[PDB]
């Protein structure tokens, strides 16, 4: 067994699913804020620094409308996945005191 | 039909004048607000006449 586990990569591929799932999550909550969403620019800095608070305003709405959707989006995928982490957490125990 | 356009770059552009000329009876800017003008660069501007 430490000759395989010294040799073979693709023995703890269960935890390295794992970190990649939620690097590749975190990297597309990261990437969605590049998004316009129908805004003139995805930068809140831009649209501040060009409008009126008056026309500013539907830009700004239409970012956060955007990003709070991202964001749900995000934390739902995290909650299934803290549910199914939680499963194979008790089986784990339930191994280990078995 | 042959309106004629001019180019405007590498130079500093002083748009509260204009903004305060009242002979302009109609100053609509559309992507940009006239009075933060002064507080904005611009890679260039194309002036239609």
């Amino acid at each position: 067994i430490q000759d395989s586990l010294s040799s073979t990569a693709s023995a703890l591929g269960k935890l390295q699913d794992v970190v990649n799932q939620n690097a590749q999550a975190l990297n597309t909550l990261v990437k969605q804020l590049s998004s316009n969403f129908g805004a003139i620019s995805s930068v809140l800095n831009d649209i501040l620094s060009r409008l009126d608070p008056p026309e500013a305003e539907v830009q700004i709405d239409r970012l956060i409308t955007g990003r709070l959707q991202s964001l749900q989006t995000y934390v739902t995928q995290q909650l299934i996945r803290a549910a199914e982490i939680r499963a194979s957490a008790n089986l784990a125990a339930t191994k280990m005191s078995e | 039909y042959a309106w004629n356009r001019k180019r405007i770059s590498n130079c500093v552009a002083d748009y509260s004048v204009l903004y305060n000329s009242a002979s302009f009876s109609t100053f609509k800017c559309y992507g940009v607000s006239p009075t933060k003008l002064n507080d904005l660069c611009f890679t260039n501007v194309y002036a239609d006449s």
